[PDB]
């Protein structure tokens, strides 16, 4: 029971995982068992969702968040988001469950039975947190693995059946991307766009060619950076800029993950390309514009406005959602805005069906899963999957920002040596001159 | 729905996603066995 | 170690109606509505 | 605006009378030694 | 005179902030 | 409007560069205990 | 002479706190005094 | 030394009356800009067409407002979530009319308050302190982000952000209750538990420490003079306070550890306010509070109202009046 | 402290669980029979799900007089009967 | 020794739960208030007083159960079980709202007993009774809201009903009818509560982050001894930190803890004073100058005028169901709507 009590380790039970900081084998076991937990949730949740999936009904009307992820990859779906077969969903769930059993076995072995420290057993797997070269080597290996994953998404898009394109003409279809955007100007212009209204930063990616080209760039960049970090040591500015300890690296990862969680919240709220409205449901702007367009064709068989910069837009409060772009609306949008005569005599039945269906499913609901306004009776059970994903990931991103602050401060204090409190005989403020 | 041959194990699937949460609880149970040392 | 203490009285005046009420509320959970 | 005019003197007295009081006490504290 | 009164009280509060920060009685150890 | 935009961009760039290069100028060394 | 008389004290911190209380109360209640 | 080392030593100096630091070299200009713009807008800003329907709302003192009713009106609904600096408007009149000052103030304030949190960490590092005061400050900062940034992002317009005024804040509260039923949201209930418990435990801790002060004075002088700044001995008997509080409820409900007690004092309102800020953000993505309308039906199908139905009636009354 | 046997000793004792393996089910079944037999509706005057409204009317039976509210409640209970 | 002295020694004997002389008032009254609330929320309806279901037996949950106030026609009757309204019948007593007055009166005397318990324990332990002084503020809130406010109004009906959603209704009622947010006494109450929460968080975090290293463990909680004479945290370092961060800082620990006492207690007392004003409908509903300006100028619109419109909407849409004794029949055309404004 070495380092498994407060007296030897210095950490209480509620900080008991902090006893794993200098125990590489048990730390690896904790990580592998946790990865097994993640893959287990993926497999089990996919099997649960499939067990409760009605393929005829839309996915967003049944509270699914994992089946839409597989469907966006072009697996088991056809034109218009229709589910041609459900077997690949089952395959994904089962393979994840089995792989999670394997990872759980490895995690339990390394945490319980295997060597407590990996340093004496293997020079390659043994690591010290202060060894900057070994940290950069492990970071390089993981960067190569991440680049391979991005290229796996690319390979799925170009060769293994393609991806679901909601922007495909006729109402969206599974399409093989043959011409990805390799031009660095477009790809990094997405990085250089403003995050505000009408611009939307990388969330405003609106075609799969840009998505696949950006993933080609990301995979190549990650592989190159992985090779670079295997081959090199940190420079002097890097060594003087950072704290080099396990808690410090954890805090850096926590800050990165918090930022990524906020970005994913905005992606699932605004983007309808990598989160198609066929599976995930309409966005809030999408539902409002669908309401305006449907009531317009109702009243013509609504109102129009002029916008701050002079474009023909839907009138009303939905003037705030004039930057919305959707596959069912772009055929109607002309050079100066929504071409009204082109609404009158170019409207297609699939566009009207999409607009009415997206009218009825605005992303508004309650915690007890009651749809509609908060002042309305409980006759409709619909909270949008976009709402669930955005809310949950904002909560997680904020708490991970808090964790980043906690661990970054603690890492700095522990590196400087006052994380346990102020030394009574060497209190720094006493040596400092008084402010006045 | 699941494929039909798996349908007899439909209740088990209905409890599968909750299993990681119990893992968290298990840690406290384990600590309760060791007196929270 | 006596049994009929002040602590026993406080615990049981909070405990006996608690179980009575819990049984009542469970029987309420099986009301047909 | 058509306010109550007395509000002005009210506000002024509400500022002046207590604050002056404190100032008096403070100044006579500083002159003691 | 209403706006004048509000701005005057606010300015007095800001001046009091200045005097409370930079002209405080200094805390002395022991 | 454009002169104001350039002025604000210059001011913001100056302060942000001050922040970034100040935190790169041996900031972990500036504690009272170990360095 | 009366032997029950004692000196009265108000430190500068109490002066600042009392001035803050009076001025903030005046800022709060002035709109209602004007009405 | 060169100018850069002298500047770095001045910036990170603990001998400055107010600490600057690098977070402070961002914090001071942004907060000064936000403060100056707020004071000027609160006194003298022209009316703002917040709904973009040519019906401007007057918020400044010069246009017929007092301290209570004055506000900096949020930017126009026609602006939405668009970035609206001064140079993006054709004129200063157009920028003022569309609520540009609100955007300037809130962006500068959010940046300055984030750097205030960073500056709190920075000074704690320079003084050899433990670093987690900034973690406690992250709860009101999260609340400010929720009401000024996250709720506009979820609803799609900075016109739905909280106005910078007292009556505007009340308007924000009432419209929020109308649209989201925040009172029936458990995150807001956790926030209310956080603030009520924080006030309770603040009064409790203050009264227990004041109750057990050690006699060092006479009846003719204030007891606060019994404490010397920087004295080594404790100024109150924590054992006597623990004995009192243990006899008040029972012995196991009383903290004998002052460090555990002060951690609890930090943790309760901070966690509660974290949850209420997250509640505001999650209702920004329209995940609203519990509905419970028509939850009791008789045998014949007639709805039997509850208190939740009265709440929903009030919410509908607010809803029909805040629209158009 | 205070001369009472600690709760940790009692809840880990065999005899405490022997006593409380009978009394607690008896109280639980007492509450269940209080609700399920319908005695609670009669004791507290809470209307049954078919007893909110009279068969002919759809008016809420509010009491309107201070000193005849008892007779008013009884009249409502008669007209639903 | 005399029966009084022997009883006094028995009542103040050290045990797990202190009894004292105040226990004779506190324990029965607090037990009866809590038990009455649980009984009412579990079994007792509000059908005859409010036209509402408010018990678990009717199908409500924890958020929506309440012991509701008596009917408005009861007036300010004590509604005793043996009184002229219930005439000894427990069932009619429950149906008429007698449980509300039971809980309110027993809770009031229980709060009196708890404050006397604070005084008694402070006397025997030997500490100053500042906890009782601080507890005067919750008592002031309870007396102003649950007793003084309905006594100033028409009946017990308009007091808060003892429940979660019923309290939420009480909040919305005060907004719609009193404009209680505009009241400066409520504003000082809000400042007191939020400042108390801020003081709690800031003082706890400051103490936890200025601790002296008194132990070798990385968990600092075990580095404290209750009987130690030294301070466990550095007041000098905390003062320096807050002086350089905020401009000002506490330098006197005794003044700090008195201030922590003072802020929420004063806030709650101010809010109680405002609630007394609302008991007589003496509210800060409006500013007369802005009313005149809005009457003479149809284009004048501030957030205060929008709040007045929202209050009018609350009143007209909630009054027929929240006040069913008045028999309010509001046709659709008289209900205020934004699209007719
Ligand atoms: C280290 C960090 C350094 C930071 C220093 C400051 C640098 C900048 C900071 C960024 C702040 C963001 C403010 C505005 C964010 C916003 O409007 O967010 C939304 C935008 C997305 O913008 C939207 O993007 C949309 C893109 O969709 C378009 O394209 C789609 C394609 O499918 C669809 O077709 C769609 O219809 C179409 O409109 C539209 O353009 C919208 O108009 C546009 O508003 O997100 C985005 O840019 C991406 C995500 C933004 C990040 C989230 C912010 C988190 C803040 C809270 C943190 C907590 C603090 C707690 C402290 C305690
Ligand atoms: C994702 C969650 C997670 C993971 C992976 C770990 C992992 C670990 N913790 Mg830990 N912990 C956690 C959450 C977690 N913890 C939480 C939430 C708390 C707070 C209560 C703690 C508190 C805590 C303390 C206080 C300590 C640890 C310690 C440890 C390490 C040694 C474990 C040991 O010897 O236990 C032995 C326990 C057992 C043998 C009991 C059985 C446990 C097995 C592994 C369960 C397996 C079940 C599963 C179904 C098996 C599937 C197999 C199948 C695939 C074939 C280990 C790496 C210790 C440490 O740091 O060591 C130095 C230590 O002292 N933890
Ligand atoms: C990848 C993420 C990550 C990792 C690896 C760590 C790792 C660590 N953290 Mg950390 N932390 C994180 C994220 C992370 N943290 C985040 C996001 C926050 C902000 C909330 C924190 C806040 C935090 C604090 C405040 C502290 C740590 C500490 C620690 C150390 C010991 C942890 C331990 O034993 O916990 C044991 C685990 C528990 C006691 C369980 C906690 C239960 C959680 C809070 C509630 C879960 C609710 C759940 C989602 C829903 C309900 C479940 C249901 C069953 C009821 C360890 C190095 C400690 C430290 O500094 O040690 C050096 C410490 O004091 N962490
Ligand atoms: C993060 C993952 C990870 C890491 C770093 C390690 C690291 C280690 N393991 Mg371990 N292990 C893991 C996961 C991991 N394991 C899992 C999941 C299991 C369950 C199957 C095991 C089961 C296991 C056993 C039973 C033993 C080890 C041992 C060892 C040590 C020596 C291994 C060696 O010499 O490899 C040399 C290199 C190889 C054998 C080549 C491996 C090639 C792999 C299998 C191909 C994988 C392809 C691809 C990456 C798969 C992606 C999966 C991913 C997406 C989830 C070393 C410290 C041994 C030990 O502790 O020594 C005393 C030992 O006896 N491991
Ligand atoms: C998981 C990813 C990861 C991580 C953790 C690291 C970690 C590291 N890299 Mg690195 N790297 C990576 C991937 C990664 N790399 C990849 C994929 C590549 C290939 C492009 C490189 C190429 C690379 C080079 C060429 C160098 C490093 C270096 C370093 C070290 C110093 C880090 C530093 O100060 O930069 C912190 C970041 C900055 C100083 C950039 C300025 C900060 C700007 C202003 C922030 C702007 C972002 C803002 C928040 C908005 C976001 C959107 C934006 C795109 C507009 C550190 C060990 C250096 C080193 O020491 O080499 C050994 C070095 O010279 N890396
Ligand atoms: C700490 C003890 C305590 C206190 C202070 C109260 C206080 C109260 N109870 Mg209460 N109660 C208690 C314990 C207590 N109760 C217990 C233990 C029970 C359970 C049996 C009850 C059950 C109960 C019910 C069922 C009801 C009350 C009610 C009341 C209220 C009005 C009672 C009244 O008018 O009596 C006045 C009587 C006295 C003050 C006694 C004075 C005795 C004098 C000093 C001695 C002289 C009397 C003389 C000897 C008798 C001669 C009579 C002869 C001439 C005919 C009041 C707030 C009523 C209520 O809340 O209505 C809403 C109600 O209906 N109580
Ligand atoms: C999750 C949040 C963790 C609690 C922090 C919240 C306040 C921090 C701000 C003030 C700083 C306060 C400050 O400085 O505190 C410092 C305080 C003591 O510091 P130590 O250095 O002794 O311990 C912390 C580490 O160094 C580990 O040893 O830390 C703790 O007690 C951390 C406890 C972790 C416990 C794990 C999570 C517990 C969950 C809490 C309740 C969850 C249920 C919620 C129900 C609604
Ligand atoms: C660059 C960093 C940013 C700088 C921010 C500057 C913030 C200024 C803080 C307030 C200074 C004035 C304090 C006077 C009072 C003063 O000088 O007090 C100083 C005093 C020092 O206490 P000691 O312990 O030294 O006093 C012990 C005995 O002498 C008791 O009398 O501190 C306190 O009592 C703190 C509690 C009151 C804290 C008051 C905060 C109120 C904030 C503002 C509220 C009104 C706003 C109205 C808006 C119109
Ligand atoms: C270290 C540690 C820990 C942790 C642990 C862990 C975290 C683990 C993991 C684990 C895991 C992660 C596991 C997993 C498992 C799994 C399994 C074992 C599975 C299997 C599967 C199967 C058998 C399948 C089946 C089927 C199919 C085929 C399909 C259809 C459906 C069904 C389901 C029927 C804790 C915290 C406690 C604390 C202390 C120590
Ligand atoms: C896939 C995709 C794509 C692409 C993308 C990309 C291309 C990306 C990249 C990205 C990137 C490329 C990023 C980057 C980032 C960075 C960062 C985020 C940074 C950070 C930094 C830091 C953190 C620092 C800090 C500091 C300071 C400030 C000072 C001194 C100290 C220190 C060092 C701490 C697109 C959209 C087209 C389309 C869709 C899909
Ligand atoms: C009124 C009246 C009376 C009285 C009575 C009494 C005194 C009663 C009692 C009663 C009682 C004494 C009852 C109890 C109840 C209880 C219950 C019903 C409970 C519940 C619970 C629960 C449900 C739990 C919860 C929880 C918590 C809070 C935390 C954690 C989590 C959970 C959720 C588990 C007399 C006859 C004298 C006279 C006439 C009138
Ligand atoms: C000190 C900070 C405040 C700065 C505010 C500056 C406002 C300047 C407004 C100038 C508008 C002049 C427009 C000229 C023509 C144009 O280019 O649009
Ligand atoms: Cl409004
Ligand atoms: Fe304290």
């Amino acid at each position: 029971a070495t380092n498994r009590d407060q007296e030897s380790s210095g950490f209480a039970w509620w900080a008991g995982n902090a006893r794993l900081i200098n125990l590489s084998g048990k730390l690896l076991g904790a990580h592998v068992a946790h990865a097994g937990l993640i893959v287990f949730w993926a497999g089990a949740m996919t099997l649960f969702e499939l067990a409760h999936f009605i393929p005829e009904k839309p996915m967003y009307e049944q509270g699914l968040i994992l089946i839409p992820h597989i469907a966006t990859l072009g697996w088991g779906v056809g034109p218009g988001g229709e589910v041609v077969d459900t077997f690949p969903f089952f395959v994904v769930g089962v393979v994840h469950l089995i792989s999670s059993a394997v990872l759980g076995f490895g995690g339990v072995y390394h945490a319980i039975r295997g060597p407590e420290t990996l340093e004496e057993y293997s020079s390659f797997f043994g690591y010290d947190w202060k060894d900057k070269n070994k940290m950069t080597t492990i970071l390089g290996f993981h960067l190569i693995v991440l680049g391979i994953g991005a290229l796996l998404l690319v390979a799925k898009a170009m060769f293994f059946g393609g991806l679901y394109d909601t922007w495909a003409p006729g109402g969206g279809d599974v399409r093989v991307i043959t011409n990805p955007t390799l031009d660095p100007r477009v790809i990094f212009g997405y990085l250089l766009k403003s995050p505000f209204g009408g611009e939307g930063w990388i969330v405003s990616v609106n075609n799969l060619e840009d998505v696949v080209g950006g993933h080609i760039w990301i995979g190549l960049i990650c592989i190159a950076g992985g090779i670079w970090h295997i081959l090199t040591t940190p420079f002097g500015w890097a060594r003087r800029a950072f704290i080099w300890s396990g808690e410090a690296y954890l805090s850096y990862s926590l800050g990165a993950l918090s930022m990524m969680g906020f970005i994913a919240t905005c992606f699932v709220w605004f983007n309808n390309t990598v989160y198609p409205s066929e599976f995930y449901g309409p966005t809030g702007p999408e539902a409002s514009q669908a309401q305006a367009m449907t009531f317009l064709i109702r009243d013509q068989k609504k109102y129009l406005m002029r916008s701050p910069t002079g474009e023909i837009i839907f009138g009303g409060e939905t003037m705030r959602f004039w930057d919305f772009r959707g596959p069912w609306l772009e055929p109607l949008r002309g050079p100066n805005g929504l071409d009204l005569n082109k609404i009158k005599n170019d409207i297609q039945p699939w566009q009207e069906r999409r607009a009415a269906e997206y009218m009825t499913h605005a992303p508004l609901g309650s915690l007890n899963s009651v749809g509609g306004v908060a002042t309305e009776i409980n006759s409709v059970n619909f909270v949008s999957p976009r709402s669930w994903l955005a809310t949950s990931h904002f909560v997680l991103a904020f708490f991970f920002l808090v964790g980043h602050l906690w661990h970054a401060g603690r890492a700095r204090a522990a590196a400087a040596g006052f994380e346990k409190g102020i030394d009574r005989e060497s209190e720094p403020v006493l040596s400092m001159p008084s402010l006045d | 729905k699941l494929p039909e041959a798996y349908a007899i194990f439909d209740p088990l699937v209905d409890v599968l996603p909750v299993i990681p949460v119990l893992f968290l609880a298990l840690a406290f149970v384990w600590q309760a066995a060791v007196g929270f040392r | 170690y006596p049994i009929f203490t002040v602590r026993w009285v406080a615990v049981h005046t909070l405990a006996v109606p608690t179980i009575f009420f819990l049984g009542a509320i469970a029987a309420m959970q099986f009301i047909q509505r | 605006m058509e306010v109550n005019q007395l509000g002005l003197i009210a506000t002024a007295l509400f500022v002046l009378v207590p604050s002056v009081f404190l100032i008096i006490l403070y100044v006579q504290t500083e002159s003691q030694q | 005179m209403e706006t004048i009164t509000y701005v005057f009280i606010f300015a007095c509060i800001i001046a009091l902030f200045f005097f409370a920060i930079f002209f405080r009685e200094p805390p002395r150890i022991t | 409007m454009e002169t104001l935009k350039i002025t604000v961009y210059i001011v913001v760039t100056f302060f942000v560069l001050l922040f970034v290069f100040g935190f790169l100028s041996g900031d972990p060394a500036r504690n009272p205990k170990r360095k | 002479p009366n032997p029950n008389r004692q000196p009265v004290e108000l430190n500068r911190t109490s002066l600042y706190l009392g001035l803050l209380l009076i001025l903030v109360l005046a800022l709060l209640f002035s709109s209602y005094f004007f009405n | 030394a060169n100018l850069w080392e002298r500047f770095c030593n001045w910036v990170t100096s603990t001998d400055n009356r107010l600490y600057v630091g690098w977070f402070g070299v961002i914090m001071i200009p942004t907060l000064l800009a936000a403060t100056i713009c707020f004071v000027i807008a609160f006194i003298a800003a022209p009316p703002v067409d917040i709904d973009g329907i040519r019906e401007p709302v007057s918020g400044s003192l010069l246009y017929g407002n007092n301290i209570i009713t004055g506000a900096v009106v949020p930017s126009s609904n026609a602006i939405g979530l668009h970035f609206y600096p001064i140079w993006e408007a054709a004129s200063l009149d157009e920028w003022l009319y569309n609520g540009g000052p609100y955007q300037l103030i809130i962006f500068h304030f959010l940046l300055g308050a984030s750097c205030y949190m960073g500056r709190q960490w920075e000074l704690s590092y320079r003084l050899g302190m433990r670093p987690w005061i900034c973690v406690a400050y992250s709860a009101p900062l999260a609340s400010a982000f929720a009401v000024f940034l996250i709720y506009p992002i979820g609803q799609g317009s900075f016109s739905d952000g909280m106005p910078l005024g007292i009556s505007g804040t009340f308007n924000f509260m009432i419209v929020f209750q109308a649209e989201h039923n925040i009172l029936m949201h458990p995150f807001h209930q956790l926030g209310v538990a956080g603030v009520f418990g924080g006030a309770l435990f603040c009064a409790m801790h203050g009264s227990l420490v004041t109750s057990s002060l050690i006699r060092e004075t006479t009846e003719t002088e204030s007891a606060n003079y019994g404490y010397k700044f920087g004295q080594e001995e404790e100024t109150y008997n924590i054992v006597a306070a623990h004995g009192y509080f243990g006899r008040l409820i029972f012995q196991y409900a009383s903290f004998n550890n002052s460090r555990s007690l002060h951690f609890f004092l930090a943790a309760w309102p901070v966690v509660g306010v974290w949850f209420t800020a997250l509640g505001i953000s999650t209702m920004a993505f329209n995940l609203n509070g519990f509905n419970f309308n028509h939850s009791v039906i008789d045998a014949k199908g007639n709805v039997i109202n509850t208190w939740a139905d009265i709440i929903n009636r009030a919410n509908l009354g607010m809803e029909v009046m805040h629209e158009r | 402290t205070t001369g009472e046997r600690p709760f940790s000793d009692i809840i880990t004792s065999v005899r405490y669980w022997v006593i409380h393996s009978i009394t607690i089910p008896a109280l639980f079944i007492a509450g269940w029979l209080f609700v399920s037999t319908g005695l609670a509706y009669d004791v507290f005057g809470t209307p049954r799900p078919d007893s909110y409204y009279a068969q002919e009317q759809r008016s809420i039976p509010l009491v309107t007089d201070r000193f005849e509210a008892k007779q008013q409640v009884e009249t409502f209970l008669e007209q639903l009967k | 020794r005399g029966w009084f002295d022997i009883l006094d020694d028995w009542l103040k004997r050290d045990r797990f739960v202190f009894v004292g002389w105040s226990g004779i008032l506190l324990f029965p009254c607090a037990y009866l208030a809590l038990g009455g609330w649980l009984t009412g929320t579990t079994f007792v309806t509000s059908w005859y007083t409010h036209g509402l279901a408010s018990s678990y037996l009717e199908g409500c949950n924890f958020l929506t159960v309440a012991v509701s106030t008596p009917a408005n026609s009861m007036g300010h009757s004590l509604l005793l079980l043996w009184g002229p309204e219930a005439q000894g019948d427990f069932t009619r007593w429950c149906q008429l709202g007698g449980l509300w007055t039971f809980i309110a009166l027993h809770g009031a005397f229980g709060l009196i007993g708890f404050m006397l318990r604070q005084f008694e324990i402070a006397r025997l332990v030997g500490v100053r009774p500042y906890n009782a002084i601080a507890f005067s503020a919750p008592i002031a809130v309870f007396v102003s809201v649950f007793l003084i406010y309905p006594l100033g109004q028409s009946s017990w009906f308009f007091a808060p009903s003892f429940g979660v959603a019923a309290i939420f209704r009480f909040l919305l009622f005060f907004q719609g009818f009193h404009n209680w947010t505009l009241n400066p006494f409520h504003m000082m109450g809000v400042a007191g509560v939020l400042g108390g929460a801020l003081l709690c968080a800031i003082h706890g975090a400051t103490v936890e982050n200025t601790l002296f290293q008194d132990g070798e463990g990385a968990s600092t909680f075990r580095a404290f001894n209750p009987t130690q004479a030294e301070e466990t945290y550095s007041m000098v370092t905390a003062n320096r930190f807050w002086s350089q961060i905020f401009g000002i800082a506490f330098s006197n620990k005794r003044w700090l803890h008195f201030f922590m006492l003072f802020v929420p207690v004063t806030g709650l007392w101010m809010s109680a004073i405002g609630v007394v004003g609302l008991a007589l409908n003496l509210r800060s509903y409006d500013f007369i100058s802005q009313e005149i300006r809005a009457a003479e100028d149809p284009e004048f619109e501030t957030f205060y005028t929008k709040n007045l419109l929202l209050n009018e909407g609350i009143r007209a849409w909630m009054a027929p169901q929240d006040q069913p004794h008045e028999n309010f029949v509001f046709p659709e055309e008289v209900l205020p709507r934004g699209n007719a404004l």
